[PDB]
């Protein structure tokens, strides 16, 4: 049709694209992927109900006046324990249906019956997927059992990375769990893709958010959490605390971001706290004095009111961040890391990284041509370059001085040129602050 | 006692990921601020107040030799960057790599202002490439 036109009753919203995208390490088996991505909150709806953590972190995340272009949805290796609490014939006592990686199902039907207890139906189970020729590769199953208590535990074995038990009828006692550690999760998430900058958990157990804290903080990436510990509002002695945020001030990981909410492991506030920053360059924006919209001030356990400046003084003691109330304006606070660093800072120095490599690959990708000789004119497009990046950080505010010093084409040794390859390569930087806080006086006579 | 030599072969620039190679035989390099540092104003009655002026730019001018590869290939960057959009950038750091200390500045945020004017003859005339920069910062080896 010559005008193609189409009118719609709903509001226009705004994209922005920003540096790095988010990712959320689920414990929901819905997608047969590592990470899956979605644009939109309605795309997220269609893999995963109201009720599960990954659909309440989408929410909290696309509740911000920009939307943050994509989020990434990573999976966790879930393992299964079967059970049964009823031992009767056979009735159904089946409907297993062991799905398992590739597409397959083989389901499973009524085992047996006749003075047949829990850990006999649970045994005649097992030896049944064993002999199904579609499963045994890639599933791995153990009995324990231990009598009336008949555990049946399954878990992927091979290659097959997808394992999905879910069985119909109150005849089996299923049960879903995460059976892997922050360094396995993490591991098969890299293993797929790399392209993620924010990570955040729906685990929220002590261990599991210690250790992924302590792998990421050897990575290039920021990982982003939530806490409701009563116990971090009341000691203000750092030895003292041995709470989830305690000890992440202790260890000093510069790359974690901690922000204690009322509204924990229920909600996930920590997304719209991604999401403020999420879509703006990275080190022209100022994390500290932010506002989330849906998102109220972090209210007291008890009370339900906002946090006295004692608790608030403790927070501040262990590195967290929380939303003050100033004058009825719900804003988060000190917008710091685990660590005394400045967000900002943080992903402005894997920004300048990310722009750097970006650059010099752009130089060293599209010599199609020719080459670039290792004498003098070689180093000195390649320091020119690296200034070029440097200057391009300083223009956005983020840097105020640089200086770049490379070495001599003689002073470079022939094990190198041998390598073609060009190292001990150094640049400075000097940062410039934001201001957060006013301190002011008064005389009034 | 002897101050730096001065080799004018060691002398690389380099703009925009290249390096501009090939040197006009007498002057290949002029860099000049275009406003001065201070200008004083002077009452009528002999007393003085300085105005700090506030404008850094300099204008580089390159002269390369008429057959020299480097003409053909600003040629064709300029005729990439004239198809370009305004959003996208244009300039990038002059880079001038000198061990002999001769040259001072490094032009910051350098663009390219005007084309060489052509001449042929019986003899050869170089091509003066004319570059702008945003803040001409003369920087020292003593700090």
């Amino acid at each position: 049709p010559i005008v193609n036109v189409d009118i719609t009753l709903n509001t226009a919203g705004t994209t922005r694209e920003g540096f790095g995208l988010p990712l959320f390490l689920a414990s929901t088996d819905n997608f047969e992927e590592r990470i899956r991505g979605y644009t939109s909150l309605t795309e997220v709806a269609e893999d995963f109900d109201e009720s599960t953590a990954a659909y309440k972190a989408a929410k909290q995340l696309w509740s911000q006046t920009p939307k943050v272009t994509q989020l990434y949805i990573g999976r966790r290796t879930m393992q299964y324990t079967v059970s049964i609490p009823d031992t009767v014939a056979e009735g159904s006592e089946y409907s297993l249906t062991v799905a398992i990686g590739g597409g397959v199902s083989q389901p499973f039907q009524y085992t047996a019956k006749e003075n047949d207890t829990a850990l006999i139906v649970l045994n005649e189970f097992k030896s049944q997927i064993e002999a199904s020729p579609t499963i045994k590769d890639g599933v791995n199953a153990s009995v324990t059992g231990t009598g009336a208590s008949a555990t049946m535990i399954i878990t992927k074995a091979g290659d097959n990375d997808f394992v999905k038990v879910t069985s119909i009828t109150p005849t089996t006692s299923i049960a879903a769990t995460t059976a892997d550690t922050a360094s396995a999760a993490l591991a098969s998430i890299e293993t797929y893709s790399t392209d993620w900058y924010f990570i955040s958990a729906e685990d929220r157990t002590q261990q599991f958010v210690l250790a992924m804290a302590s792998e990421i903080q050897a990575r290039k990436k920021i990982f982003f959490t939530a806490n409701a510990d009563v116990k971090a509002l009341q000691g203000t002695d750092l030895t003292s605390a041995t709470d989830v945020p305690a000890q992440l001030a202790k260890s000093k990981y510069t790359r974690t971001v901690c922000l204690w909410h009322h509204t924990a492991e229920f909600d996930y506030p920590e997304m719209a706290y991604i999401a403020y920053g999420a879509p703006y360059d990275a080190g022209s924006i100022a994390w500290g004095n932010a506002q989330l919209t849906g998102v109220a001030a972090s209210l007291q356990p008890a009370n339900q009111r906002p946090l006295i400046s004692i608790q608030k003084s403790a927070l501040d003691t262990r590195s967290c961040n929380f939303i003050d109330l100033d004058g009825g304006v719900p804003v988060v606070r000190r917008g710091i890391t685990s660590g005394g660093e400045w967000i900002d800072i943080v992903r402005g120095v894997d920004w300048l990284e990310s722009d750097l490599k970006t650059s010099l690959r752009d130089l060293l990708i599209n010599q199609k041509g020719g080459k670039i000789t290792y004498d003098d004119t070689g180093i000195t497009r390649i320091r020119q370059v690296i200034e070029t990046s440097l200057q391009r950080a300083v223009n956005r505010k983020f840097l105020s001085t640089y200086t770049v010093t490379v070495p001599k084409a003689s002073q470079v040794a022939l094990a190198d040129k041998k390598a073609r390859i060009l190292k001990d390569i150094t640049f400075h930087g000097i940062l410039a602050g934001a201001i957060l806080d006013v301190d002011l006086k008064g005389t009034v006579a | 006692a002897m101050y730096q030599q001065y080799s004018p072969k060691d002398v690389v620039c380099s703009w925009n990921g290249i390096a501009i190679e090939g040197f006009a035989p007498d002057s290949f390099l002029r860099l000049q601020r275009t406003s001065p540092l201070v200008t004083p104003v002077v009452g009528a009655g002999g007393q003085v107040a300085l105005t700090r002026n506030a404008d850094k730019t300099g204008t580089i001018e390159i002269e390369l030799m008429q057959t020299s590869l480097s003409n053909q290939m600003l040629s064709a960057i300029q005729a990439k960057q004239d198809d370009m959009e305004l959003e996208e950038d244009i300039s990038s750091n002059f880079v001038i790599y000198d061990p002999s200390g001769s040259v001072l500045a490094t032009g910051i945020n350098a663009w390219l202002q005007e084309l060489p004017q052509i001449e042929l003859g019986r003899d050869q005339n170089s091509k003066t490439w004319i570059f702008g920069c945003e803040k001409l910062d003369y920087t020292s080896t003593i700090p």
